[PDB]
DNA sequence: CTCCCGGCAAATTGT
DNA sequence: TATAATCGAGCCGGGA
RNA sequence: AAUU
């Protein structure tokens, strides 16, 4: 039943998230040129918005214990980027 | 569909008695009322490029591909040549029969008058948009929102 | 009322 | 690692 | 399934 509340996706909506998707990744590989971050866990901290404050875990191939304190100064030295970037 | 601005010079001959005064016309506005219908014919010879919008034409003679006249058309004046027609000077491009007006879509900005005769020879110049409609396949991705300013070489889809 | 869960003798053997 | 595939298959007493 |  629960599956079932989820519609399936049309050939165009299939492919704007699958877009989007490549496109999010590529945006974490060059996040991590910019600001010099593990590509994971720049990915584990947008992650961790996205869900939201239900899912904050330690994450294990990261070295840094991922605690709101390091969600937020991570995703405040993102958020210190120019414009473009 | 993209609505290209196009900003453009083109002429006309009407009648002195019958044409209505003003330095720009509105879409929709009343250019001129001829009393009697009215014969606009050629001041060059040429291959007639023949441009027709929803309502009302642009004209075009050519003598090699350079053009040597542009001529507009307003509503109430209905073509009397055919795309890629050969004319000589003098002949009738166009009849002018009753109220003629600027098209719904199309405007008149500044406009300069020279007598010559019974005549006015109108230049105008004209700022109109043409829709070119472009099909989306669903792989493709629309990159522009509603409503944007594009120049050449921007990416729509 | 209805339902839902807990009970329902001992020791022994044998394929 | 790439056609496309998109929702399963015994009777009995007592206490909320 | 037997034995008591």
């Amino acid at each position: 039943h629960e599956i079932g509340q989820v519609p399936l996706l049309t050939l165009e909506e299939e492919v704007e998230l699958a877009r989007k998707v490549e496109e999010g990744m590529e945006a974490i590989k060059k996040l991590s040129e910019i600001t010099g971050l593990d590509p994971d866990l720049i990915r584990e901290v947008v992650r961790a918005k996205i869900l939201g404050s239900a899912r904050v875990r330690h994450i294990p191939g990261l070295k840094e214990t991922l605690d709101p304190k390091t969600v937020e100064e991570i995703d405040q030295k993102l958020k210190s980027l120019p414009k473009e970037h | 569909r993209v609505e290209y601005v196009k900003k453009e010079r083109a002429g006309l001959r009407l009648p002195l008695a019958a044409w209505v005064e003003k330095e720009a016309y509105k879409p929709g506005e009343i250019l001129a009322e001829l009393p009697e219908p009215y014969l606009f014919r050629a001041e060059e010879e040429g291959v007639v490029e023949l441009k027709e919008l929803e309502e009302g034409a642009f004209l075009v003679l050519r003598r090699e591909d350079e053009p040597v006249a542009t001529y507009f058309l307003p509503v109430g004046m209905t073509p009397l040549v055919v795309h890629g027609e050969i004319v000589e000077k003098g002949q009738p491009l166009a009849e002018a029969k009753g109220l003629l007006r600027m098209p719904r879509q199309v405007r008149a900005a500044q406009v300069e008058a020279e007598e010559e005769g019974e005549t006015v020879y109108l230049t105008l110049f004209l700022e109109w948009t043409e829709p070119k409609d472009y099909r989306v396949q669903p792989h493709m991705n629309v990159v522009v929102p509603e409503g944007a300013r594009v120049e050449a070489g921007d990416k729509i889809v």
